[PDB]
RNA sequence: UACUAAGUGGAAAAGGAUGUGAAAGUGCUAAAACAGCAAGGAUGUUGGCUUAGAAGCAGCCAUCGUUUAAAGAGUGCGUAA
RNA sequence: ACCUCGAUGUCGACUCAUCUCAUCCUCGAGCUGAAGCAGGUUCGAAGGGUUCGGCUGUUCGCCGAUUAAAGAGAUACGUG
């Protein structure tokens, strides 16, 4: 299993998979298939590795805290936690937490907020 | 302390006392993400998988007034399965997991107050 | 092998036994081993 | 370096530190302080080097009390030089810690870090140290 | 504890017979000898198909031996039962071994010719060139055999070059 | 009547140490203790500074929520990432 | 400033060596920022060996060419 960051627009220079016995040259067209409805961003990938050298692969979403950076209207966060440079609307980390579901391991929505709310602090922005 | 033991084996005997199945399983090979995603196939909320201790489960069955359910948690690791109402549905869901999966036990239960064996889990999934 | 007046653990491993009535200590890497006293 | 800025006389009587530390028995500012097991001299340059061993290994955020000071002086005849004809001139000065004078003692950090700065404080000093903790 | 550990002595070859100072273990592969030093505080007592043995005091070589005694009949009755083997790995370029009746030769190295004798009850095999099977009795002697072969050429962390016992990860240092 | 295993006794320190004895309390203990053995030991995350290459691990800035019996922006090892 | 002044001859060399180990070589082993060669350091070891020359009253030393190496010390700074 070697997860990759390939990019969703783009998948045809390249190596490192190809010692796992990966026939590249039949996975590059599903790579800009699904991935398609995301164009431009950097997609994370799963890749089991099977023994028959079938494979399946999972899509996951872009990372993490880089929406709250776009929520508080702010380019960049503190480096002082303390230093409360930004604030953001409970309900506008609804927005973002549902977007992050595919990815998140949480139970619930309204665990789901929680998990957010602990990448929130990280930024020092406050939580209305 | 002896109270918060007793607490613990009282509500446990307590849940006993009104579950449709109790099942009885080995954890061995259950990652983070099969604890996970066993649960969140056990979907509806009227059911539990749970980890426990082996002297729990005997002190909570033996007080519920269980009896030769002891072979089922007898000298092994064992979480327990445990659903409310229709509980057919729970034993199928945990046996199409381990088969998913790479491996696990299936050591038995009760169903519905009627002891089944490991070999029964099948007929009933 | 390091000669000391005082040999204390350096790791984690570094186990502390007495051989031939004298003090030493053992760990997995070799660049810890100690002796006399 | 510690040091008086300026003595009356120059060349006083040695004094023996053989007693049970007159002054100075128990900790009174810190936490943790570090008391001696057998009276000795320690130099205006030891407690520089305890000094700086307990500001190193203490981080930025505590404070170190010094109790002794080197107030009392002491000579040293020149070398190669007969006897009599005088007394030599003051060389370096130096603090009488008596048996059981708290010397060193700190503040507001952790338990486990104290007892380590302590110790490493307690190998520069010739006096056989020990470690004790403020009353209540 | 060791010392207090209930033995069970499988009745279908093995028959234990204490004497003042001797013990004799016989079995399927080979019977066993142990030599015990007088004054031994312990007392050993056998039953059918179990055996359980204490000290009369607390004395610390006493309780020493409770234990050390304990082990040595479960390794005797465990080698008299199944036995014992070790595996060595001889890797390396122009390393081999092979057998020639008593004697076990070696190619390593060594401009000089390395011959060796296995002591009686020892038995080697040389299954591949680069593999050696040493089957014992007791623990002792085959470990002690398996010594006796590796002390020739010691493993090295810049190759993995040696008489690597199986299953031994030897550090990596890399010289350039 | 206990203590000593060092020929201490029959030279000596700062300092180091599962040597062994005595006493004092404190914590778990047959609703199973300690060590060992059989399982798992996750998601956010590839947060960002930036290094052709540092994304749990060259170092550096906050250094926490979430799934559960359990989880360290990871115990340390070991990767040009 | 304790024996020695009604005398205990003092530097260096020569001859003869003797002893200690805190070892220069020879010997055995570990760790390595030890690939090999050659090393750096530490542990044990005192059986044996441990140069010739220029200058200088020389010890000491600087220098040349060697050697496996050209030890540090003690013995009234050994030895009239
Ligand atoms: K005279
Ligand atoms: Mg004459
Ligand atoms: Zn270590």
């Amino acid at each position: 299993i070697a997860k990759i960051n390939l990019l969703g627009g783009q998948a045809k220079p390249g190596p490192a998979l190809a010692s796992v016995g990966i026939n590249m040259g039949e996975f590059t067209k599903q790579f800009n298939e699904k991935t398609k409805d995301k164009q431009g961003e950097m997609i994370p990938c799963v890749i089991t590795a099977y023994n028959d050298k079938s494979f399946d692969f999972i899509l996951k979403t872009t990372p993490v805290s880089i929406l709250l950076k776009q929520a508080a209207k702010l380019e960049k966060g503190a480096k002082n936690a303390k230093t409360i440079v930004g604030k953001i609307t409970m309900a506008k980390a609804k927005e973002i937490a549902q977007y992050k579901l595919v990815d998140l391991n949480a139970n619930t929505v309204e665990a789901a907020l929680k998990m957010v709310l602990g990448t929130a602090k990280q930024m020092g922005i406050e939580v209305i | 302390a002896k109270k918060d033991k007793a607490q613990q084996v009282a509500d446990v005997s307590h849940l006993l006392s009104t579950s449709a199945g109790f099942v009885i399983f080995d954890y061995t090979s259950m990652s983070a993400i099969e604890a996970t995603s066993i649960r969140k196939k056990l979907f509806k909320n009227g059911s539990k998988i749970k980890v426990i201790k082996n002297n729990i489960l005997r002190r909570a069955l033996k007080a519920g007034k269980f009896e030769g359910i002891d072979e089922t948690a007898i000298k092994g690791k064992l979480a327990v399965a445990v659903g409310v109402n229709e509980i057919v549905e729970t034993l199928k869901a945990v046996d199409g997991v381990v088969k998913a999966k790479e491996a696990m036990n299936f050591v038995c239960g009760y169903f519905d107050n009627r002891a089944f064996n490991s070999a029964d889990l099948e007929k009933i999934a | 092998m390091k000669v000391r007046a005082s040999v204390k653990p350096i790791c984690k491993d570094c186990k502390i036994i007495k051989r031939h009535q004298i003090v030493r200590v053992i760990c997995k890497t070799q660049k810890h081993k100690q002796r006399q006293g | 370096m510690l040091q008086p800025k300026r003595t009356k006389y120059r060349k006083p009587h040695n004094v023996s530190y053989e007693g049970k530390a007159k002054g100075n028995s128990y900790v009174a500012f810190g936490e943790y302080g570090l008391v001696a097991t057998k009276g000795n001299w320690i130099d205006a340059r030891a407690i520089e080097s305890a000094r700086i061993a307990i500001s190193k290994c203490l981080g930025k955020t505590g404070k170190m009390w010094i109790r002794i000071f080197p107030h009392m002086s002491k000579t040293k005849k020149p070398l190669e030089v007969r006897m009599g004809s005088g007394k030599g001139n003051p060389e370096f000065w130096v603090a009488v810690v008596k048996q059981g004078t708290v010397m060193f003692e700190v503040a507001n950090i952790p338990e486990s870090q104290m007892i380590k700065a302590l110790t490493r404080a307690g190998h520069k000093l010739p006096v056989t140290w020990k470690i004790l903790k403020r009353e209540e | 504890k060791i010392g207090n550990r209930t033995i069970t002595l499988d009745p279908a070859k093995v028959n234990l017979n204490f004497q003042k100072d001797h013990i004799a273990v016989k079995g399927p592969l080979g019977q066993i000898e142990l030599k015990l030093p007088p004054n031994l505080p312990l007392k050993f007592e056998l039953k059918d198909n179990n055996l359980q043995i204490t000290r009369n005091n607390e004395l610390k070589q006493s309780k020493i031996f409770h234990g050390t005694y304990n082990a040595l009949i479960t390794n005797a009755i465990i080698g008299v039962t199944q036995g014992f083997e070790k595996k060595l790995r001889l890797v390396g370029v122009g390393y081999r071994a092979n057998v020639e009746g008593e004697t076990l030769n070696l190619q390593l190295g060594y401009s000089h010719p390395i011959k060796e004798k296995i002591p009686k009850g020892l038995t080697v095999k040389v299954e591949k060139n680069t593999e050696i099977t040493i089957s014992g009795i007791s623990k002792e002697l085959v470990g002690q055999f398996a010594t006796e072969v590796r002390k020739w050429r010691k493993p090295e962390p810049y190759k993995g070059k040696g008489v690597l016992y199986f299953d031994e990860v030897i550090v990596r240092k890399a010289g350039k």
